[PDB]
């Protein structure tokens, strides 16, 4: 014969429709579920995502690319142009380095 | 395991090993005429010894009669294409959509079917209306303490609809 | 008189979610995809000079279309 | 594939397929009847009677009902509470 | 970087001084100003990163997490209604405040100019996570999940301090550039094997890897829809991030020492595939799915190929967005039904219509769909982890086929077969929902289009 | 006519031949009787607490949260480190790990030295 507590049977539950059925996400305040709707379908698709991708489907040359096609089209030409190898190895002067010897 | 017993009965399992064999010898054997020739030997074959009086040798010539079943059975049998363990096996189950539901709307198609809706709502009112002390007072009234049984009894008494009838009447077509 | 009654869930939240998404991508998708179209169908791309002696160039007109 | 069935049709189909087995009357094939009072056939050859049902609309129905329908009515109702025959 | 922080300051009285039925739209605006702030960053080009201050800067490496955070910020807020609605005002302007607060500590982890700076901003993103999970971790061990959560996290995270403090008063000042320019090799000395040991045992903590797993999956399941998805993918990638950063030194000891950390990821990653194959509590299948990808992330990147950075950040994006998007996904069923397994909650591909297509891509995207960035990530971590060893790829592959058997199987189990039609309340599907769908996966789906930023430093 | 089917963990003993059924007992009789009692008792109140139309939320099934707590929660209390578990976890956690690992070092080993010897199809070997 005991009941350890005082408080009402709880969860009573809720549901969002059936007092507003033109409901979007939150509560039953009529106008501002609209205003919700607005806000972010306007200001967060269409003034921000479509145009974000607008934005980034071209901008400057990210890590130098058509920069470095068009300067390795004219590196090539002059190393094809003057008779010397392409590429060569040794990328610095062997006199301008002194090893340590035996 | 049945619901409106406990135990089967001898005459229930001789049964379902007729049907088995029955079955088993369908998917057997093909063209039909010499299947008739063969399941009236079966049946020849259970008229051997069908007026036994000893219940312990019936029983036992029983098993034995499972023991060569489960030795000559059939290895994939003609199970019914809309029986459980089929081809169908529930194939239009896509469109099984439940009862509770179709009440969940907007207005606008609401107003799309006005009277249907307006016949569900008055068998809504049907069921609401016949629910609480009638059914209620007939389960908690007339059984014993313990059940004892799955099967309920109608509303057998005077008046009204037979209890919890719901979720048993309320159910698809099971072919749309 | 032949047709049954058939039950689908709800079609109203659905076709309300795709209108709205549609006509507030596409309430921007005209403008952006017509006024790319305009900048390249108007104002040029760029050409391919080399560096004019005595002058030094802009951070831009490196770019091919001008928009970047 | 589901062409229109009827009660007064499907009753008249099992009728068809009762009165063509061999050790039955047609004179007493009533709905009022039995499988144990008036025809008088076995429990075997009535089993064999549920399984020309099962061959002949396609779907098993359960041992569970092998009990317990006994008589041309309760096989023609069971099989409408399966298919469900109503405009 | 003040012209991002400032803001974001600003924004913090903001939820204080707006009105009643004012604040969620409000803080929504101005936080998809701020998603156009930084999408306005990427200046970064060619010979390095952009040095921006008399302290600051942002790398590539920084680039597009930083992105992902401030793009998080608004689906973070959006998707935390629903549960505290009925609750306080108070209480509700307490929650925003802390969010944009554990934002602001986030931002300023990503702007990490000195490793001390970055190691306070580190366990400033560590301690009000923990007062968001236990105050709304609504489930009855919220308690011993903070818990066992900040003592882990600090207890890893102990002797990295110590480490930079030593790499500090032994090396000249820790900005990163002349903490690189100068760094000397550091020989076979135990030394340096407890100072590798520390900075890399504080982040196997943070990422997390398999021997201290359990740090992580009652941190998900007993936690809040935003905290839990912020906690997950800002906080294990920002693990990785740090990693990545302080890697750059200690490189002779580190093919020494990197073989039983190697093994424990590799055979914790076929574990944890196998342990999230069987499981109820549905919310727990992604947590042991993170800790998968954690494991590769973390092959990738203690293997020290430029293929296996940039695949590794890339993975680190791709399932940043793929768990924020499940994580969604499970709190819109635990929103229909108080039922949390996932047995209970079954059928809906008749109720709730278009949610199945979203199932379908969240599946997907865990699926390594192929033009996706998940598959961009995992093969070429494949690909760098096979060239590292020729006999490897038998647990990558293996990982795969299981991956893909337990990401679909939680796709087939709540929804296909029946629904249990003994449950007769669900409703159907919001706009709300599909909206952080849309939010979720529209930017995944561009950069797969457009996967030409999102790899890393070695472009 | 049959070697008695030899069952298995993976396939399974039927119904029928059990053959200890057809040993009736009435013990097994009183046995099925309180098992379909239970069972009836069960399914009456589960069919009393279902058919309601007040009835919103969900049926809240005791059984199903016993075994999800069973599962999760209550496997840690209690346990008794047995020298068989111990055996058990050590050989099937760390165990894998270690063999792996040998082998690892095996075939990372022999393919340094054999890239020191130079005898490597790297003619070109361009993306590591
Ligand atoms: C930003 C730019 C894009 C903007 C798109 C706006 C939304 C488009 C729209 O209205 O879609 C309606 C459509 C729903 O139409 P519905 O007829 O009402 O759906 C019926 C049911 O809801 C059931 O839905 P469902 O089963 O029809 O689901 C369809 C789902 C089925 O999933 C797949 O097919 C997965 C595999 C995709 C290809 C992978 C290679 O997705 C697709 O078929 C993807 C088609 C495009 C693939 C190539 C890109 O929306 C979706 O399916 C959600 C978005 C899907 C991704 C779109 C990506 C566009 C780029």
């Amino acid at each position: 014969p005991t009941l350890r507590w005082q408080e009402d049977p709880e969860p009573e539950d809720e549901n969002l429709y059936e007092k507003n059925p033109d409901s979007h996400g939150y509560d039953k305040d009529p106008a501002v579920d609209v205003w919700n709707m607005r806000v972010v379908f306007f200001f967060g698709f269409s003034i921000v995502l479509v145009l974000g991708s607008t934005f980034v489907a071209y901008l400057p040359d990210y890590r130098m690319q058509e920069w470095a096609r068009r300067e390795a089209e004219r590196l090539v030409k002059y190393r094809e142009a003057h008779g010397l190898p392409l590429m060569e190895s040794n990328c610095f002067d062997p006199s301008k380095i002194q090893l340590p010897e035996d | 395991f049945l619901p409106s017993a406990a135990y089967l009965t001898h005459q229930q399992k001789v049964l379902q090993l007729y049907k088995r064999a029955l079955r088993h010898l369908e998917s057997r054997c093909v063209h039909r005429d010499k299947y008739r020739y063969f399941a009236c030997l079966l049946r020849a074959r259970f008229d051997e010894h069908k007026n036994e009086k000893d219940m312990v040798k019936a029983t036992q010539l029983l098993r034995e009669a499972e023991k060569e079943f489960w030795h000559g059975q059939h290895p994939q049998p003609y199970i019914f294409p809309e029986s459980p363990g089929g081809t169908s096996y529930e194939r239009y189950e896509c469109y099984k959509v439940p009862e509770w539901c179709l009440d969940d709307w907007h207005p606008s198609e609401k107003a799309m079917y006005p009277d249907y809706f307006a016949k569900r709502e008055q068998w809504k009112k049907l069921r609401r209306e016949s629910w609480e002390r009638e059914v209620k007072q007939l389960q908690e009234e007339t059984p014993v303490g313990g059940p004892r049984t799955e099967a309920l009894p109608p509303a057998r008494k005077q008046g009204d609809l037979p209890p919890l009838w719901w979720h048993i009447v309320t159910r698809p077509r099971e072919r749309p | 008189g032949k047709r049954l009654f058939i039950i689908k869930p709800s079609g109203f939240y659905d076709k309300r979610f795709l209108k709205l998404l549609r006509f507030y991508i596409l309430l921007t998708g005209i403008p952006v995809v017509i006024g790319i179209t305009l900048i390249n169908v108007f104002i040029g791309e760029a050409e391919l000079a080399e560096i004019p002696e005595g002058y030094v160039p802009e951070h831009w007109e490196y770019f091919k279309h001008p928009i970047s | 594939d589901a062409p229109p069935l009827t009660l007064e049709g499907i009753k008249d189909r099992v009728l068809y397929v009762l009165k063509l087995y061999d050790k039955i009357d047609p004179e007493k094939l009533s709905v009022n009847s039995h499988f144990m009072k008036d025809l008088g056939l076995d429990s075997l050859d009535q089993v064999e009677i549920i399984m020309a049902m099962e061959d002949e609309f396609g779907f098993e129905i359960p041992d569970i009902d092998a009990e317990k329908l006994m008589c041309p009515q309760e096989i023609v109702d069971y099989i409408a509470d399966k298919k469900d025959v109503y405009e | 970087m003040l012209k991002y922080i400032i803001p974001t300051m600003m924004l913090m009285p903001l939820t204080w001084l707006s009105k009643n039925s004012m604040i969620w739209i409000n803080t929504t605006l101005h936080s998809l100003l701020i998603s156009l702030t930084s999408l306005l960053l990427l200046n970064q080009f060619g010979d390095n990163s952009l040095n921006f201050s008399l302290t600051f800067f942002s790398d590539s490496l920084s680039t597009p997490l930083l992105i992902l955070t401030m793009w998080l910020l608004p689906l973070m807020l959006m998707a935390s209604q629903h549960h505290l609605s009925k609750e306080n005002l108070a209480r509700k302007k307490l929650f925003i405040s802390m969010l944009i607060l554990l934002q602001l500590f986030l931002i300023m982890t990503f702007t990490a100019t000195e490793l001390i700076f970055f190691y306070i901003m580190f366990e400033a993103t560590l301690v009000p996570t923990l007062i968001i999970i236990t105050r709304w971790g609504n489930q009855t061990e919220r308690l011993n999940a903070g818990l066992y959560f900040l003592f882990y996290t600090l207890a890893g995270s102990l002797p990295l301090l110590v480490a930079l403090i030593y790499i500090q008063n032994t090396m000249g000042s820790l900005n990163f550039l002349i903490l690189q320019y100068w760094v000397q090799p550091m020989p076979n000395s135990w030394s340096n094997t407890f100072m590798w040991l520390a900075c890399m045992m504080a982040f196997m903590v943070k990422m997390p890897l398999y021997g201290l797993h359990l740090w992580l999956p009652k941190a998900h399941v007993e936690a809040p829809i935003a905290g839990s998805m912020v906690l997950a993918a800002i906080l294990l990638k920002l693990g990785g991030y740090g990693m990545m950063r302080i890697t750059l030194l200690l490189n002779p000891i580190t093919d020494f020492m990197a073989y039983p950390f190697i093994m424990l990821s590799l055979w914790g990653m076929i574990m944890t595939s196998s342990i999230c194959l069987r499981q109820t509590d549905l919310k727990s299948l992604i947590a042991y799915s993170s800790v998968s990808h954690m494991a590769l992330v973390i092959v990738a990147i203690l293997i020290q190929t430029p293929w296996s950075y940039m695949g590794a950040t890339a993975l680190m994006i791709a399932h940043g967005l793929t768990s924020s998007m499940l994580f969604c996904l499970a709190n819109s069923n635990y929103e229909r039904v108080h039922s949390r397994t996932m047995i209970l909650a079954r059928g809906l591909q008749t109720l709730l219509p278009l949610m199945a297509a979203w199932w379908l891509l969240a599946s997907l995207t865990n699926l390594a769909l192929p033009p996706s960035i998940n598959l961009i990530g995992e093969l070429f971590v494949v690909m760098s982890t096979f060239s590292w060893s020729n006999i490897t790829i038998i647990l990558m592959g293996l990982n795969m086929v299981i991956t893909a058997l337990y990401s679909l199987y939680m796709l087939i189990t709540t929804q296909r077969g029946k629904h249990t039609h003994h449950i007769n309340n669900i409703l159907p599907s919001f706009t709300r929902e599909n909206a952080l769908m849309s939010l979720h996966m529209l930017p995944l789906l561009l950069l797969s289009l457009n996967p030409k930023i999102i790899l890393g430093p070695l472009y | 006519s049959f070697p008695k089917y030899e069952p298995s963990r993976l396939a399974s003993l039927p119904t029928t031949l059990d053959p200890a059924e057809y040993d009736i007992s009435s013990e097994t009789r009183k046995a099925q009787a309180e098992r379909l009692a239970i069972r009836s008792r069960l399914k009456r109140e589960y069919q009393l607490q279902y058919n309601d139309p007040s009835r919103r939320g969900v049926v809240e099934d005791p059984a199903l949260i016993r075994w999800t707590c069973a599962r999760s929660a209550n496997v840690y209390p209690n346990f008794r480190p047995n020298t068989k578990t111990s055996l058990l976890g050590a050989l099937f956690g760390i165990g894998p790990l270690i063999f792996w690992y040998y082998v690892f070092k095996t075939d990372r080993d022999r393919k340094e030295k054999l890239i020191q010897e130079g005898k490597l199809d790297r003619t070109f070997n361009i993306s590591y």
